[PDB]
RNA sequence: GUGCUCGCUUCGGCAGCACAUAUACUAAAAUUGGAACGAUACAGAGAAGAUUAGCAUGGCCCCUGCGCAAGGAUGACACGCAAAUUCGUGAAGCGUU
RNA sequence: GUAAGAGCCUAGCAUGUAGAACUGGUUACC
RNA sequence: UCCUUGAUGAUGUCAUACUUAUCCUGUCCCUU
RNA sequence: AUCGCUUCUCGGCCUUUUGGCUAAGAUCAAGUGUAGUAUCUGUUCUUUUAAUAUCGUCCUCUACCGAGGACAAUAUUAA
């Protein structure tokens, strides 16, 4: 079928710092680079010294896989397809292959227009479940630097008789020596290979994480940097979640507290939760073991 | 959606009869039928017609009263149908009119 | 094999007209031109819905009926030859008001043969 | 940029005001893939012996045609060890409770 | 005995894309 | 531990016999 | 008698099977001679003259290069 669609999908550092945009919408005008079934192309101005950018996939292939129709990164984290697969399950699996791209394309277009038209229809429910190492190196500020002309081909040549005049860039184009230069289309919506995604889980692998207890059953906790600002009274109305609690040794002098729970997975799961993340009392609480 | 024009005519009379008797023995078979043996009916109702044009007694044996009722039926239609178009293209011979050369050979055929 | 029969017809629904007009084609027929672009309805006079509804029809239908069968009723030297008179009371014996449901046996169709076979 | 300022006030500059208010699928490109008959070898036209008109039917097969005309070999394909639910007799020989 | 591949077997017409991620921790009793 | 390389000749060809996208037919014998 | 294995006979499933239409769609016939292809049988290679065709030097033209002409024997076959 064809889209005919209003007001694209689209994050905040594709559609420009100004909040006073103006955009074309177009029809029919180009195909999309995954469905190839043609939709509705809106194209705007970022700002001020940006390139004018326009949406490459459909709603539909937005839909599917929630990221954005230009820079192809998911609306709410902003991190690449496969990383954020990698962060979740991957129980889309949408066929590569033509006829059964199509086919598939047609099925599920019907079951979202046998529906709302706001959902994620698929990521929906294994997007409640989330808040994982992703939300832990997702980019806060936005990275304008994509909104950015291309290196003008004839400056390379030193052949720019625009000079000044030209909006290209001069300034030096990426070494192809480097795996980060490939990068096809289908190859970052599939989430197959994508080396942003490679470096991304790579910086991921390195984080910090809660770990297991060095010997059997011990729930004992080695909790770093307590602070004096503190009363051992709350700690366990926030705590109690996990089950009845074992033993609470408190050290004020090191402001270290140990903790001690029935069961090691209790104190695993305190770990996890607790790691790297837990916040009380405005100010942080460090854990280990032992 | 093709339209039968003058050439599909009798080839889309005959595929419309084999499905007005296909859906017959669809609703004439009782419960309890394996819900096979639509190909032989049909079969059946080809022979009965040759027979038809041969002039040959058609009697089948063995056969369901039914079935052979209803393949009488349909046989009489298409009995109709093939006299008719004779007559009408014996009457266009005959006054003159714009005839194709097959139609003179097959209503020649048909008398 | 190749000469079959059908079995199965061939489903509407994906052509030209059939759930997105065929994604919106600018191909279109000499049949598909504006023709006949004004409905007409029935006046007061022919029969309009107005004039239907109010009529007594089993009364109509009665008196056409009574005019029709009065109609009907209203309307209705050589005696040395070796053969005599062969045809003596046959008058006309009317196979001319008879209809036969029959292909073979019918009146027109022996007109037919008698007329085109010689 | 132009004009008006009982603007400094000369014809030099400056000030004020008015009108005028957002082009570009941004390349003269770099790229990226799928594609021109047609030649190369092979390859040979359905209907139970042979020579043959054809009309259909079905769809992840198209071409020519403005065609809901008509052609394309009857346009091609279709040719299948065509197995879908669910069993029982009788004696006979051998071993067993 | 000619368009039917298949393949080849060499070509050619569309594209003016999207995208480049870098930051760190203490030890102590009978 | 039979030895253990950077590679421009090998099996044919001719003749005879049995079945066509060529070759020519519209055609006949034999005793009383 | 009952349970199990193996001969043997037989019943029921065996449409699991004839996958259209038209003027039974129509018609109903051959011999001889050459050429080509395939198969089978028999036996061969490597390690002088006649005919045809066309790198060096010199000259001219045009902008070291290109074209044109002339000259110097070369190749094939047979005894
Ligand atoms: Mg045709
Ligand atoms: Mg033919
Ligand atoms: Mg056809
Ligand atoms: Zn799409
Ligand atoms: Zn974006
Ligand atoms: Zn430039």
């Amino acid at each position: 079928n064809w889209e005919d669609a209003d007001f694209p999908i689209l994050c905040q550092t594709c559609l420009g710092e100004n909040p006073y945009i103006r955009m074309t919408k177009e029809k029919y005008g180009k195909e999309c680079k995954i469905c190839a079934r043609p939709f509705t192309v809106f194209r705007w101005c970022p700002g001020v010294r940006m390139r004018f950018k326009k949406t490459e996939v459909c709603q539909t292939c937005s839909k599917l896989k929630n990221v954005c129709q230009t820079c192809l990164l998911d609306l709410e984290y902003g991190l690449p397809i496969q990383v954020r697969d990698a962060g979740l399950s991957f129980k889309d699996d949408m066929p590569k292959s033509d006829v059964n791209k199509e086919y598939y394309t047609q099925n599920m277009e019907r079951e979202i227009s046998n529906s709302d038209g706001t959902r994620p229809v698929g990521m929906l429910g294994k997007a409640t479940s989330t808040s994982d190492m992703l939300l832990k190196l997702a980019r806060t500020t936005p990275y304008y630097k994509r909104n950015r002309p291309h290196i003008c081909s004839f400056w390379v040549k030193g052949e720019c008789k625009r000079g000044e005049e030209c909006p290209y860039r001069h300034e030096k184009p990426t070494d192809p020596d480097d795996p980060l230069a490939d990068q096809n289309i289908k190859d970052r919506y599939y989430g197959i290979n994508d080396p942003v995604a490679d470096k991304l889980l790579k910086r991921a692998s390195t984080m910090p994480r809660l770990d297991p207890p060095e010997d059997k059953t011990i729930t004992t906790l080695y909790v770093g940097g307590l602070g004096d600002t503190i009363t051992e009274t709350d700690l366990r109305n926030h705590f109690y979640q996990f089950g009845e609690i074992r033993t609470i040794t408190v050290v004020q002098r090191q402001q270290c507290a140990f903790i001690q729970f029935a069961t090691r997975q209790a104190a695993e799961v305190a770990a996890e939760k607790s790691f790297n993340k837990l916040i009380v009392n405005g100010r942080r609480l460090n854990v280990k073991w032992g | 959606a093709k339209t039968v024009t003058k050439q599909r005519v009798e080839s889309h009379f005959d595929l419309e009869l084999r499905a007005a008797v296909m859906h017959d023995i669809l609703d004439m078979m009782p419960e309890g039928i394996k819900q096979n043996k639509a190909r032989t009916i049909l079969q059946h109702l080809s022979e009965a017609w040759r027979c038809w044009k041969a002039n040959i007694p058609w009697k089948v044996p063995g056969l369901p009263t039914p079935i052979e009722n209803m393949i009488l039926r349909y046989v009489k239609a298409k009995a109709d149908w093939w006299t008719n178009t004779a007559h009408y293209n014996r009457e266009r011979i005959r006054r003159g009119a714009t005839v194709d050369k097959t139609v003179c050979k097959k209503n020649l055929g048909r008398l | 094999t190749a000469a079959r029969p059908t079995f199965e017809p061939a489903r509407g629904g994906r052509g030209k007209g059939e759930g997105d007009l065929s994604q919106l084609s600018k191909q279109y027929s000499s049949r598909d031109l504006p023709s006949h672009t004004k409905i007409k309805y029935r006046q007061t006079t022919q029969d309009a819905p107005e004039e239907v509804r109010n009529r007594d029809f089993r009364r109509e239908l009665e008196e056409r009926e009574r005019a029709a069968a009065r109609e009907k009723n209203r309307d209705r030297w050589d005696d040395d030859v070796v053969f005599k008179n062969c045809a003596k009371g046959v008058d006309d014996q009317k196979k001319d008001k008879r209809f036969v449901n029959d292909t073979l046996r019918s009146e027109f169709h022996k007109k037919f043969m008698e007329k085109y076979i010689k």
